[PDB]
């Protein structure tokens, strides 16, 4: 039961990305439709939703077929929350910013031995923008990409 | 604290190789005493006079009294102490001697000593016997009556007896007493002349480096925590406006301590706190009423409601009763309604605290009422002897704001169930939060799950799937039938606070029964006050929503604990429509962060929904759609930033070819800010999304090669057809 606030997004990124401005996105599209929106489905599971109903140019999926088939996965997950509270867990300081300093830190107290050649690691290909640090940003991403 | 500031490195060693020679002479401690007091200890170049950046009339002479006996020439000096609240000790040195006569070095010693001093041994604690008696080493303990080196003019008095009939008096000679002897012990050359003309104060200067200046080293650092923290008010002091039982706080006084986690509270009402001692079961979530302040029911949940706070409401009280009775309709045999019967000490005590009087009584169909009264004026109340329950009508010349007139009826409160018998509704533990160490949480999880994660090759697979552990285990918060929503050792802790305040005296079932109000989402409130039971006993009660939100950043959040904030913290809550602010890093961290694709696509979707016009329109105008395809790049920009594959690059790497995709953006932007007519709503979301890109941009830089301000970077770029060499350039842009 998608709230509304759930489907101007969802319509203002579904159409954003409809070129040939008609009510329907193509596979290839799709997938780009879901990207930007955060998420970002596998090259195969991306055919499930939309292979699963073809009433359509067989491989056209308009906006009540793209608004009604967004429960699959999301009144389901309601996971972002808990994630964004994991951070503030780690971010130590106050900071905002992790750091392998922190992470380290917290993660021996979880009760685990982590050598400070693994963090200053661990930290790094958490990184994505090079800033030596992990951002709420990043730090979601790691987490829920898969 | 760095405490010696060099000033000039002018002259190569000597100079340095002079001053560090006079610092390891002076005991690494006496220094700690100095860099405790707030001191700090300047050694300039030539300065000599007032000349000194800190010379300058501040708190200089008024009364003279300088060196050891007396001079007084300042502009002949180079040791001087800018005695007045941080002492600041400022000195300085020309060409290249100090020994051959020291008795230059021992001002640079005094004048030190004239620091630690008037706070040392000799006074801050105050006078204390140690140094009152070893004054009196002055004529009376050895026959050592020798003291012509410290009191020749204000202690040639031997006749008179040195104790605490005349010592207070000139506190500033033990003090040229206290230096000059802390000047010879520490002196580079007369360490004995306080070993032989001195009895004992060569072997007090001694137990002060045995460890006299470890001391008070210590009592400053203490008293450094303690002095400047957050005002609290903790043992009993607030104990008492937390309303809280005490012989219930005292209780969860264990299990803080067994378990390890802080346990915060909001206030109690007073007029429940005995009701709690005395047995009446509290208000669980079943129950909407309001509760009172006047009358025997104060501190109950009549069943009446223009006889709680709500006293005139001809809605909140019409809609309020409207809430029990369906209180009761939908949960009946567990909520109900049953008779008023005030015992034996409340009346005593709704007595001395003002809510009723006690006086006259009467006589109706056979029974004795002492009546109750209470300036209500449209109530009157009495309460019966056989069994005290209570009764109350509208007075004679009066009605009932709703439109109610009725005679003497029994007063019914709300009542839920408790052992098959319906007990008197009253104020709950409303737990504020629950801050288990997070150390704790590690003993929640199973350890085959544990185990299953760490016994893993991937580092950063490692991490995320260790957080989903600390989330699993100990953040995730599942709703609940009875106990409210929660966590789920938040509930177990739930249990072990009833099963502790019942193992005591308690008789009303438990008494904490919802989750902590850091998941009331639906109606959050703000409470100044905040009762909290460190994981250590010590009681406390935080004054501002900042103390709170203060104290719990100091010695919780940044301390090892496991705690989060409210949800709706900082957003508009449904309920009750009230913005409740609460300091949040992540937020604090914005401006300096280019945003997602989504928190991008987002923002827009949002003003879509208010002025009713797009960024872009649904129409033909082939410049319409070219801001629509416009923003469909920035959707990109953005989203190419947060790239998952840049880690196979190299930080300088990383921050660079980011600080580019950023650009790029910025770009983009400043295109569409330059179109056409994009309503004056989206002109500054996006005039906002550039000073991130720019404070986002600013930073990558400033990490590396910094000089080049973004501006400046900018304007060299040749943003017109191709983007090839572009990139190119932007490279020895920062070499
Ligand atoms: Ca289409
Ligand atoms: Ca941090
Ligand atoms: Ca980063
Ligand atoms: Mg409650």
């Amino acid at each position: 039961a998608a709230t509304e606030e759930q489907i101007a997004e969802f319509k203002e990124a579904f159409s954003l990305f409809d070129k040939d401005g008609d009510g329907t996105i193509t596979t290839k599209e799709l997938g780009t439709v879901m990207r930007s929106l955060g998420q970002n489905p596998t090259e195969a599971e991306l055919q499930d939703m939309i292979n699963e109903v073809d009433a359509d140019g067989n491989g056209t999926i308009d906006f009540p077929e793209f608004l009604t088939m967004m429960a699959r996965k999301m009144k389901d997950t309601d996971s972002e929350e808990e994630i964004r509270e994991a951070f503030r867990v780690f971010d130590k300081d106050g900071n905002g910013y992790i750091s392998a300093a922190e992470l380290r830190h917290v993660m021996t107290n979880l009760g685990e031995k982590l050598t400070d050649e693994e963090v200053d690691e661990m930290i790094r290909e958490a990184d994505i923008d090079g800033d030596g640090q992990v951002n709420y940003e990043e730090f979601v991403q790691m987490m829920t990409a898969k | 604290n760095n405490l010696v500031k060099t000033e000039f490195t002018n002259e190569t060693l000597d100079k340095i190789q002079q001053t560090q020679d006079l610092l390891k002479k002076i005991p690494k401690d006496v220094l700690e005493i100095y860099s405790e007091l707030g001191g700090e200890i300047y050694f300039t170049d030539i300065d000599l006079v007032e000349h000194k950046e800190l010379q300058d009339l501040s708190e200089e002479e008024k009364n003279s009294m300088n060196s050891r006996g007396e001079k007084v020439p300042f502009a002949s000096r180079f040791v001087f102490e800018k005695k007045r609240e941080t002492p600041k000790l400022i000195i300085n040195i020309k060409d290249y001697a100090i020994n051959s006569e020291q008795s230059k070095e021992v001002y640079y010693e005094i004048g030190k000593g004239i620091s630690l001093d008037i706070i040392s041994k000799d006074k801050s604690l105050d006078p204390e016997f140690l140094n009152l008696i070893k004054s009196l080493s002055d004529d009376s303990d050895s026959s050592d009556l020798l003291f012509s080196q410290k009191f020749k003019e204000k202690l040639e008095l031997n006749n008179k007896s040195i104790d605490i009939n005349f010592i207070k008096e000139n506190l500033t000679e033990f003090q040229h007493a206290f230096s000059l002897a802390f000047s010879y012990y520490f002196a580079p050359d007369h360490r004995t002349v306080l070993e032989l003309y001195a009895p004992d104060m060569f072997e007090y200067m001694n137990k002060l480096e045995k460890g006299g200046f470890e001391k008070i080293s210590e009592s400053l650092k203490k008293e450094g925590v303690e002095k400047d923290r957050i005002d609290v008010l903790k043992g009993e002091k607030a104990l008492k406006a937390s309303g809280l039982v005490p012989e219930h706080a005292d209780a969860f006084k264990k299990i803080a301590r067994e378990l390890n986690t802080y346990i915060l509270f909001r206030p109690v009402n007073k007029l429940a706190t005995n009701l709690i001692k005395s047995g009446v079961a509290t208000k669980g979530l079943n129950v909407h009423g309001k509760s009172s302040d006047w009358g025997p029911v104060a501190g109950y949940i009549p069943f009446d409601q223009d006889l709680s706070k709500k006293h005139g409401q001809q809605l909140a009280v019409e809609k309020g009763n409207l809430e029990n009775k369906k209180s009761i309709t939908e949960h009946e045999g567990e909520i109900g309604k049953i008779p008023l019967k005030l015992d034996h000490l409340r009346i005593e005590e709704l007595k001395e605290n003002g809510i009723i009087l006690k006086g006259k009584k009467e006589i109706d169909n056979g029974k004795k009422y002492y009546l109750l009264e209470s300036n209500n004026q449209v109530y009157e109340f009495r309460i019966s002897d056989e069994n005290n329950e209570v009764q109350y009508k509208t007075k004679e010349g009066k009605i009932t704001v709703l439109g109610e007139k009725f005679n003497w009826r029994n007063i019914e409160v709300m009542a839920k169930n408790v052992e098959g018998v319906l007990k008197p509704l009253t104020a709950d533990y409303d737990l504020f939060a629950l801050a288990p160490s997070l150390t704790e949480i590690k003993k929640q999880i199973p350890q085959k799950e544990w185990d299953k994660v760490v016994n893993t090759p991937n580092s950063l697979e490692k991490q995320k799937g260790v957080t989903n552990l600390l989330i699993k285990y100990g953040i995730e918060r599942k709703p609940d039938s009875t106990k409210g929503t929660l966590s789920n050792w938040q509930k177990q802790m739930l249990d072990r606070l009833n099963e502790a305040v019942k193992y005591t005296g308690y008789t009303g079932g438990d008494v904490v029964n919802h989750g902590t109000e850091q998941d009331n989402e639906e109606f959050p409130e703000k409470d100044n006050e905040i009762f909290i039971i460190n994981p250590e006993g010590e009681f406390i009660l935080t004054k501002n929503w900042e103390m709170t939100g203060r104290f719990i950043e100091k010695n919780i959040t940044g301390k090892d604990y496991l705690y989060y904030f409210n949800r709706s913290y900082n957003k508009i809550a449904p309920g009750n429509k009230a913005y409740i602010e609460w300091t949040d890093p992540i937020t604090k961290a914005k401006i300096n962060t280019i945003p997602t694709s989504a928190e991008f696509i987002k923002n827009l979707s949002s003003i879509r929904r208010s002025s009713n016009v797009g960024v872009y329109k649904d129409s033909g105008d082939k410049d319409e759609f070219a801001k629509k395809e416009s923003v469909k790049k920035i959707a990109g920009y953005l989203s190419d930033y947060y790239n998952s594959a840049n880690h196979i690059f190299s930080q300088e790497k990383k921050r660079k070819i980011s600080i580019f995709r950023g650009i790029q953006a910025y770009n983009e932007i400043e295109n569409v800010l330059k179109s056409k007519q994009i309503a004056p709503e989206y002109k500054n979301y996006f005039q906002y999304l550039k000073e991130r890109i720019t404070n986002q941009v600013q930073l990558l830089l400033t990490h590396q090669k910094s000089n080049i301000e973004f501006k400046l970077l900018y304007k060299q770029l040749n943003f017109t057809e191709n983007e090839t060499d572009n990139f190119e350039v932007f490279q020895k842009i920062i070499d």
